[PDB]
């Protein structure tokens, strides 16, 4: 709960610590199913505007299983859509639709197994093709067509709704869409649905907590719109690690602070983005996007994590222990930048740019010198350089500064590589050995002109 | 030190609504989860549903249609109702409480101080 | 919004002596966009509408006459007329259009 | 039909086959028009609650033509509207909007020729205009002001609602909309447009076939609000070339084998992704975002391909050839990395990491070697690389592992280069024989420490 | 007010002038609270149609509200959200939500200061607890359930209607929602917060007369449900500096026209985007993303702007100027591609690739030699290179042609650096320094070779 | 050169509509603002409200519930109205006009040439 970020200046680094995370490891599939009427014909004779109204509403319900029919020809529409396009093929052979229909004919919720061998639930969220028959469908058989009441029109509508703004989100985004709307899953019988999984309570109780972030990862695979059965995929996520902990690493520029320019190089570990603990290894994930942060409790998805040895945990304490070969980046642009960490903010001054601190009744509070420099996040609120502005988060937690002599230092510019992307701390130490047997050759070429 | 108090009615007619309320002192109900375990007489333990930290719920199968647990944090208050009681459900109510996601702390180490509920006209 | 406080009221004077009127704003009036400041100096003729005599309280309007220039910073302007005439009896108002629009009294001439 | 996938294990690259395509080469705009009404004025004096409520759908009318007026106001709102902004600017023009506005009296489509000299046909979608004037108006003129029944007030929301729907996309898009909503041009009016336009009847049979895509690729340019009339550019895509062959190609990773790191050198071909015939030569697409891909046709679009000559193909099957000079990385870092491939997929495995193929029901079934090595879509359902999983997708057609020696051995590390974003063979050949040419004079000077 | 775009074939680079910009430099935070109501009990028994479906909109309420909560419970949902988050944090402080109601009581608008000691208005959009309380809720209190007016039904549709677009759109969101929408905050709404803003007049015109680039520029963040009051922070944006002179340079690669393959060495100014005067020095905005366009006015956002000293201007005009260091890239691939600027185009034709410039009625009119040309945006409405077509755009105004000895000619292809993605011109100039003296150490070998 | 011409009654009963109508000759109103100052006799000039180059408006706080100006850029014309006149806002009204987004805009430059308004029955 307490977080602790520990900003060193040897790196100029700033890591986050105490977050319980909650990996995501693989998914369940739901087969969401709405009840359709196979209706196309009219008999109805009215010109009463009434009428007009519920043979408009039928045409626009037609017109959406006709789109339906459509993304369906688009169909089948890493681990992303596979579940679903299974149990869209397997939808497609004889018989499996059938056997969902004839099992949830008592029942809104059912585990059905397939010919694939796989059991899943079955949602039958929306009854449309009860509604149509028993209520609309007598109103257009009878010659007389009198549509009773005003209400039956708007409750036709409102059912409708839900239908149709599921085609309109499926074909602007051609059958699959994410995040899963309320209209492809409401929130209730989401909540409804995480009860049946089979997991453990931990992950109850987990999903319950969060149902934002299980919306952001979720997905909703159109499959197959047949034998009055509009059936699609949703494929919602399953956390196999709960309370993991997860550490945020941010990093900046770290420069030389001389005046002159051409001789500032910049040094600015490339490992930077979150790191969990699973299964006795680390899951590092570089980008940002795909770890949510909630209330100290940081949720992640492990298709673009990189699994990692645990020693690269001595690497955020140590850079040049021997375990782990942390990575850099060495560039030579010393642009004055700030990044906004969890309990403050790292800012990088270099050259002739301005970089101030400040709180909004005390006014301007403090002026930055050369290099990388920490700030918390209490008794100052805003940091302006040059001419942008940027915040510090309003966290509370304990923040801890450690002096650190900058790494830049022990790096001779001469020798220090440029442009460099992802690098690491034994790939930059002999190529600079090279560069030295570069110069140690050398020094046998006037040794040359010397000695001959 | 931590408590629950349990009150309202245990004594009610059978196939009506029966309610309590366990009122929690010495912690936050935005993080301590609270259960509510059943004991009829002569019979271990069975489990009655729970409510998360969140306010979500997740009912046992069998009382999943007429179990109902709510709770709210301002006043750090747990309320339980069932719906059909039946004389099959005569039995000893505890608003025993949880602890983390990570399971390492008194699963249901406080329990009420228990309320009787005999069921019958 | 900005007051404006013009003095003096009145100021009676004779042909070819000097007029000087002070303006003060309420706050200041300077712009931190285009490092300008927002008043402007208006001359009414009885019977005649207002003519736009000076904005910035330094840039004449174009076909005015070079007697009036006046000066200022901050929040205290002067309107300086170097040669009255005896046709330039007038009311003279300042005003400010950086917060909202509003205007002073009315600097009163009158020749003798 | 058949997908023919061939994974060179040389470069261990896939190669799909039998592809389908239907390129995008040109854009028609079609001038999509609303009829509006110009009413300002109430004078109703009614305060029932159906008049209040027409009162307010009329405001929301009117705010949503105040709204269009300002987006008129941020027209004109790099060929996606360059085409489409130039018939704003058109109906600008004196007489340009009243010579549509009579031809399309009789006829809800019309072909209108404009000043330009360009004739463009013009779809009236929605006439307002004639049920605002007919129905709702004559009630508002009278005093009395009696809505006949809610089921007026109904309509007239229903009515309202598609240009209420299209002034928000508009307002939220700042005009320029897409993918082309539901809203902007219902699926049967756009295959009416389809049929109408002027194209080879392949063009019709391929754009009636897959609409989806159409959408996708469509666009929605707001041109103009004047003089009753509310006219967009709908400009959809306009497919020159349908059923060339193309092929895509998928590359991975190929790096040592030597478990001591830092001797890993690798190489990956970065001219993956998407190729297809056109005149004769290739448009290639560097990025598989806009090659959308049906079952077996995969739709593209050239506003961001590149022309090549022919003879790039022989560099899929032969990266040696003097005919074309192929594009590859050389790069340092060996994660171990997976690639999902239509019929299977390419598994890079180097040091410590572990890499297992698994079948649903048989389980874990086969451990990666180092090395990149292919495993095809059946027998195999999933493949777990570290921490991280990904599929195989179950696509049906053959597939052909090829032997292949890996061309990396070919190459010294020592003299190898390191992170090329795009290189060339001739290009890593060239540098190759610079450094044998700088390692032979350094030669050189060892022998002149000698010599004399 | 004039846009003359200036191409200089010494760079070949396109540099606008004339532009009128307006940089965003705050933002300001207005409390949009909803009066809702805390009704959860149903009593009145009625099987009506028109009762089930006032029932059912209590019930979406009522799912709504969770939703909220829910999202409340995701709160705090730089420089972004902060002063959102702050003004969320401070209404969950005792009593703040009770000032802001006691406040808004009298009018739908008002300015409150708050225990942070920021005063901000309030605006109370929708005032639902009213609508509720006085007309649904008494006919759901008596057991009669009495609805013989199915208008209201709808009319609390429509109520309710906003709200649930407010959740829905915060649903997916997770309570930041940009753009804002016309349901966070109404047009009318928004023109009349801007006059009640704290500002210049200059303010309100500028964003009075273009009001869509500031929903484009809006934040809309999740506060609080709490004590019968929603309120989210509309975050709007805040123009300190307006109609500054602000000019875009457009660059395209310059390579040697070299027929033989291998020697193009291209070199691409990268100080490419959007440079804007304020408090004396260049905002630059490298990404096209930040800075909207209207018809002369280049709104930006200094949110990721740099601050630089005037003289980088003179490095436009003038490329080896003392005062300015510009920035430049050296590749090698040497691919024929186009630019369409304001003004004109760009074309970079090299190697075998056929470029051509084209007229709506002349047809093709032009043919492109190698090497980097510019073509007037009159009379020239397309070209095509290769197999891709760029429109050229037909924007008014005057276009210069400056003759200019290509800066590439000059450096030698030999000694030319290769992929550097961000350089300078001192920079370029010390590595051809390294690289000659590398050369001359070499010839200091052959001298002492030759003597010895 | 430009010039301003003002059209309307200016006599008007106590608490009633007044409407001017100020048609604009020499420039285009897609670019000059229009603004609306009101001198009461004997006192100086009060501003009431503006109306930009993009249609939208700024009032008077004081009016802002009475005070309406609108703009029509077709025939160069610009219109307002005020309601509720009471015997205090007898004046002389100039629909005078505006520059850019800059001080060098000449201000209130080109004035009309003032319609009397006497409020009485």
């Amino acid at each position: 709960q307490n977080i602790t970020e520990e900003f060193y200046q040897s790196t100029c680094s700033a890591v986050s610590k105490g977050y319980l995370g909650a990996l995501r490891t693989g998914w369940y599939t739901s087969v969401i199913t709405i009840e359709l009427s196979n209706i196309k014909k009219n008999k109805c004779n009215g010109t009463d505007a009434k009428i007009k109204l519920i043979k408009q509403e039928l045409d626009k319900y037609k017109n959406a299983v006709t789109d339906l029919q459509l993304l369906m020809q688009s169909t089948p529409a890493g681990s992303a859509i596979c579940s679903g396009v299974a149990v869209c093929k397997v939808l497609h052979l004889e018989g499996e639709v059938n056997k969902i229909k004839s099992a949830l004919l008592s029942t809104n919720k059912a585990v059905v197994s397939l010919s694939n061998g796989v059991s899943v639930l079955t949602f039958k969220v929306l009854d449309l093709k009860n509604y149509i028959d028993k209520q609309l469908l007598p109103i257009l058989n009878k010659q007389s067509c009198s549509i009773p009441n005003i209400e039956t029109v708007i409750e036709f509508q409102q059912k409708n709704n839900r239908l149709l703004e599921i085609t309109r989100e499926f074909s602007v985004n051609a059958g699959v869409t994410t995040p899963v709307s309320t209209y492809m899953l409401t929130n209730s019988e989401l909540l409804s649905l995480i009860n049946d999984m089979p997991i453990t309570n931990d992950q109850k109780k987990l999903m319950s907590n969060n149902v934002q972030i299980v919306r952001q990862q979720s997905y909703s695979i159109m499959c197959i719109i047949k034998e009055e059965v509009l059936a699609y995929v949703v494929q919602l996520p399953l956390y196999g690690v709960i309370d993991t902990p997860c550490w945020k690493l941010h990093t900046s520029p770290l420069c030389t602070t001389n005046t002159k320019e051409g001789s500032n190089i910049c040094l600015t570990r490339t490992d930077r983005g979150w790191y969990c603990d699973n299964a006795g290894s680390v899951s590092f994930f570089p980008q940002a996007e795909t770890c949510k942060v909630q209330s100290n409790r940081v949720f992640c998805d492990t298709m673009n994590s990189r699994t990692l040895p645990s020693e690269v945990n001595l690497c955020n304490v140590d850079i040049f222990n021997p375990k782990y070969d942390c990575k850099i980046m060495t560039s030579k642009t010393d642009v004055s930048s700030s990044v906004i960490t969890s309990l403050g903010a790292i800012v990088s001054c270099y050259g002739k740019t301005k970089c101030t601190a400040s709180n909004k009744n005390r006014g301007i509070i403090k002026t930055f010198s050369n290099g990388c420099d920490y700030v918390s996040n209490k008794g100052v609120d805003t940091v302006s350089v040059g001419n942008t502005l940027y915040c510090v988060n309003k966290q509370e937690g304990q923040s801890l500064y450690v002096k650190g002599e900058p790494i830049i230092n022990f790096y001779d510019p001469l020798v220090f590589p440029s442009d460099e992307f992802d690098a690491s701390i034994s790939q930059v130490n002999e190529k600079i050995n090279q560069s030295l047997a570069f110069i140690r050759k050398s020094d046998e070429l006037l040794s040359a002109i010397g000695g001959y | 030190q931590v408590q629950l108090k349990q009150s309202g009615p245990g004594l009610v007619a059978p196939s009506q609504s029966l309610s309590i309320t366990c009122t929690v002192s010495g912690f936050s109900l935005t993080n301590y989860d609270i259960s509510w375990i059943r004991q009829p007489p002569g019979k271990g333990l069975e489990w009655l549903g729970i409510i998360w930290t969140g306010g979500g719920t997740y009912y046992n199968s069998a009382f999943m249609s007429r179990l109902s647990i709510s709770k709210d944090n301002s006043k750090s208050q747990v309320f339980l109702e069932m719906n059909s009681l039946q004389t099959d459900d005569t039995a000893i109510y505890y608003c025993v409480r949880a602890g983390a996601d990570y399971y390492g702390s008194s699963p249901l180490a406080y329990w009420g101080q228990g309320t009787l509920v005999t069921v019958s006209s | 919004d900005i007051v404006m406080t013009q003095s003096p009221s009145s100021l009676a004077v004779s042909a070819g002596e000097k007029v000087t009127m002070s303006c003060k704003s309420s706050q200041s009036v300077l712009n931190s966009s285009n490092q300008k400041n927002y008043l402007a100096w208006y001359q009414q003729k009885p019977g005649q509408s207002p003519k736009l005599l000076i904005y910035w309280a330094s840039t004449r309007e174009s076909g005015v006459p070079d007697r009036f220039t006046g000066s200022g910073s901050g929040t205290d302007f002067t309107l300086t007329i170097s040669s009255v005439q005896a046709e330039d009896l007038a009311v003279y108002y300042c005003h400010q259009y950086l917060y909202s629009y509003t205007f002073g009294g009315g600097t009163r001439l009158e020749i003798k």
